[PDB]
């Protein structure tokens, strides 16, 4: 079997965290990474009132609060507010001394190198961790499912990106990334809400959007029957409720929201669709691989937990792979926390024990020694 | 849970569980099934006994095929 | 009591099995692979060599290369490495209980022959051994003792003569080019309809495409005079991508670089009138016999048509007093194994072994004055 | 009277001019570029479809096309629309006075000569046409007869020997990648200094800063050795959004996928090498002046230090009984059009053009027997 741990997995995500103990089924600790900062004067003196809010509780008094979010894209843009949320993670929400124990962190492909450096630099100066490794997303997704060959598609909230996986040694030159997710979703959602005449534009109408978004928004199977479907009848419209009792009602605007996953015209950009860039990840791989890699479509993340996205994808796929092939796509209902799920295998792999990066390498060769350790 | 292992069941429908995952050895075809109730360390046990009997029994000539619950092929 | 191991070390597929079997009981190209990209996906069983049958499932994400090169052995740790994966992985038994029959190209060169015999006892510690010639024991798996063969496999063509059961060795001759050059033909001659096969992994691809559709023209000129004006014989293949390629007058191009080199640029003659060449460099007496056992081995005789344009190429250019036939086994393809089985299950194969203690008091010498 | 007229297609930069001249009158990229956003400010100018260097300008509102790819045509209404910019628009001359002269890849398929051949005839109603070679007319700017011809532009990479003044067809190499694959293998390769470029507008940006900064090393792990200690190779470019970049290792990194393809995961052989194996394939006798006309042509060639580490890849791997050279004349990206401004304006050249006349009573067939 596989040897007990004491490491710690902290998927730090766009819009989430999900930190938690290796070994374990699920992550302890889930809350969305924002820091407020208060906008309004404070004329009542005494009971607490701190300079800043981070984690569910910043969800609480967003009101009178700023939102910020530090990671925008998957780069981190300030460290200061980051360093504040991995002090909240680990003291405040899991309780525990990173003096003894490693910790797994999570990334997309393709970012810069000098958010590993000062990844390194924050982990290994600041907690004084005794190891760290930092992995791959699409790899951890791919190690919740069970299989070895396939194409993930992970989606948070900043990052879409395809990485073919073809037994155990991935692709470099097939990897596609896509600034196109869940945040470009809600803002997009934001900007069509107008045509109602309901107008939001604060960081808390943001997480209202994000909420309403979660809660209401499908996928269409086909988009201009499902538009005539919409104009002709009253059917498909929908009600939610707002915090402060108003009601809105919304009709074609829960189909039109994820369209921008599948043409991205909406927003400006001239890059094609999440089908077309799945179809493109399959055509740079070579010849001999594609067979395995159609039937074992993997999707991950919060930003594929719409319903319906699985037959629109299936059609998609039919439509531009040639007839013979057999196409497969696996949505597993954890596929939210997967990314957690396979940094918990990871961990809890006896292999593991010779990659983590200690404290005398980082000593004795810089922040540098991530680039030659990590993938 | 901890210890995976592999135990030898004969051939029919009423050995299935939802709990558990199964590998269907037809020769030139090895069906992976996984449950629905299944977990982590099991499915990744079925994929390693899966890659271990297409490439040491028969040296890789064989296609191992991975299904669940209503995607069960035509074999 | 013990049963002994017959091994046909072939350039491009080797085949293995037990002495006394009607056919091989494991046949596999000889191919050694190595990763060319990272392993991500740590502790899941990943190798740094894939060898065999295995290294061709998983065939785009390697580089292949081949041990053997033009019938004789170049890289010996592959070759140790392909023996390894034979021996243990393959037909599933251990080297120190069972002796065997190994094949080696004519005209090896002896120093080969030594080290063939030095990793055969000192790293397999085998009780017996022995090293025998492709095409006589092809004949032998003819039923004759007397006849030429033009055993034509992957790496090269040879042309044997043999009479009273042994070969003349000034007369034997080789002949460079084989399936791999077809292949490498056949490679040249898809470009102009599109299609790209560039590296080693999809090479195999054209390989399946050359052994499911090619053919021997019987007469070539009238043959591209149909395959202009009609369109009869242009048949599809499904690439394992699913793409769908067709194939008109390229499927039967493809065989006739043996009978014209030309094709592929080097000077030398064609497969037909070099076995006239070698039959002329034998003496007077044997020709009548000699024409008469035309044997052929190897898998590239294994195109239809060949058998009856051998015919007609060698009946237009030996003299007409004299009658010619052309004999072709539907098991010619593994031939030399069968030749191996029979010698290595006989009643008289016993003494010939050549015994562990037998090599430890002469070293790797005593091969050349057994295996003669 | 009239004057002909050169026009050499290339697969993303197209020339054209009149023959008799020392340099092409227009250089222009080959693109058609469309509009991607709804024109709300009518009746000022929108066009469905902007082509050429017009295309290049606004390139920001416009996703853009490249009707050639890998040297081969493959989208042909927009190949028409490039035609009719080259004639109408840059060259402003009516193409019923003044016969054409077109220059095709190596190994192009039949049909291709013969759709080139209906829509020039056919649409513009040229009076002559003549198709040509790209390195045939690179020799012949070069003033040789007899040489490799190693032509590297946007999208293929050619290895092609000549003796006699006539290509070897069964020598002539196509290696697949050029300065397309470098571009995107740089726009991998600046992501990590938190650069991103993703689209269509902004690839031109990255070939670019290709074009002002990249040069081949020498030797490349003293080079990324040097890189890493110290800073004094690295060098800022002006974005034209105002921000200024900085690049560093990155600037001779991306040279280097031409030696190593396995930097973008092709599997296939480095540029140097694949010259090594097309002298091979040619014949024994005439490779002596052969390995001394290295000619070098296309637009890739022009970095800095490519001949000298060109010179040493070559020097390492021939055997050392002979002399390597290679030239590199500084108007090299330009050789194909210069070859054939000297072919179309000779003396000679009147009766080897393909009239209308003959056209019409041999359809688009005569092309078959005429540029050969
Ligand atoms: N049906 C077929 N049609 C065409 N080619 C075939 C066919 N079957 C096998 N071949 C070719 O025959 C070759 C293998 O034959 P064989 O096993 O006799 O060779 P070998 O023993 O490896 O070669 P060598 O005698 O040079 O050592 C390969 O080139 C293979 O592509
Ligand atoms: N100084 C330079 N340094 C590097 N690359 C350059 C330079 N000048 C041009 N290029 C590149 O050369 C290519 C175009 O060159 P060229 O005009 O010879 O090609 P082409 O004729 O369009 O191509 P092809 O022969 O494949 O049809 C482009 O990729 C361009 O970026
Ligand atoms: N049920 C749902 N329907 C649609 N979108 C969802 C749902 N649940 C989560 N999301 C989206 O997923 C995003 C975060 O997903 P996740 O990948 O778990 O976090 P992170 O992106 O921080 O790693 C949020 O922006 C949210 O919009
Ligand atoms: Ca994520
Ligand atoms: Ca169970
Ligand atoms: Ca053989
Ligand atoms: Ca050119």
């Amino acid at each position: 079997d596989e040897d007990e741990t004491t490491a710690l997995v902290c998927d730090n995500g766009s819009g989430l965290v999900k930190a938690g103990f290796a070994g374990d089924d699920a992550p302890r600790a889930v809350f969305p990474s924002i820091v407020g900062r208060p906008r309004h004067q404070g004329v009542m003196v005494g009971m607490g009132q701190k300079d800043s809010y981070v984690g569910d509780e910043a969800q609480s008094k967003r009101g009178i609060l700023t939102l910020k979010y530090p990671i925008e894209h998957g780069i981190i843009t300030n460290w200061d507010d980051m360093e504040k949320i991995w002090h909240h993670t680990f003291y405040n929400e899991l309780r525990v001394a990173p003096e003894e124990h490693p910790t797994l962190l999570t990334e997309a492909p393709l970012n810069p190198k000098a958010n590993r450096e000062k990844m390194t630099q924050i982990m290994f100066e600041t907690f004084n961790v005794p190891a760290m490794y930092v992995a791959i997303q699409a790899v951890l997704s791919l190690y919740a499912s069970g299989r070895t060959t396939g194409i993930v598609l992970d989606s948070g909230d900043g990052v879409t990106h395809n990485v073919p996986i073809y037994e155990g040694y991935a692709l470099p030159h097939a990897i596609m990334r896509l600034d196109l997710a869940g945040r470009d979703l809600t803002d997009y959602l934001m900007k069509i809400l107008t045509e109602r005449g309901y107008s939001f534009v604060t960081t808390a109408e943001r997480e209202i959007v994000r909420d309403i978004k979660e809660k209401l928004c499908y996928v269409a199977l086909d988009f201009e029957n499902e538009m005539a479907t919409a104009a002709s009848s009253s059917s498909l419209e929908k009600s939610y409720e707002l915090p402060d009792g108003q009601v809105i009602t919304i009709g074609n605007e829960r189909f039109r929201c994820p369209e921008t996953l599948f043409q991205p015209s909406f927003i400006g950009m001239e890059s094609a669709g999440i089908h077309e860039t799945t179809y493109n990840s399959i055509m740079k791989c070579d010849i001999d691989i594609r067979k395995d890699l159609y039937a074992n479509n993997v999707m991950s993340g919060g930003t594929t937990m719409y319903p319906g996205i699985a037959d629109r994808m299936q059609k998609e796929i039919t439509a531009l792979a040639p007839s013979t092939m057999k196409i497969k796509i696996i949505a597993p209902p954890e596929r939210k926390y997967s990314v957690w799920i396979g940094g918990s295998i990871l961990a809890s792999l006896s292999t593991f024990q010779q990659m983590w990066i200690t404290k005398q390498e980082y000593d004795e060769a810089g922040p540098s020694i991530v680039h030659r350790k990590c993938f | 849970r901890r210890v995976v292992r592999a135990t030898e069941v004969p051939v029919s429908w009423e050995s299935f569980n939802n709990g558990d995952c199964f590998i269907l050895d037809l020769g030139n075809n090895i069906h992976q099934w996984c449950g629905s109730n299944s977990n982590r360390y099991e499915r990744l046990k079925a994929t390693q006994v899966s890659k271990g009997i297409r490439d040491n029994e028969r040296s890789g000539r064989a296609r191992v095929h991975v299904s669940e619950e209503g995607t069960e092929p035509e074999a």
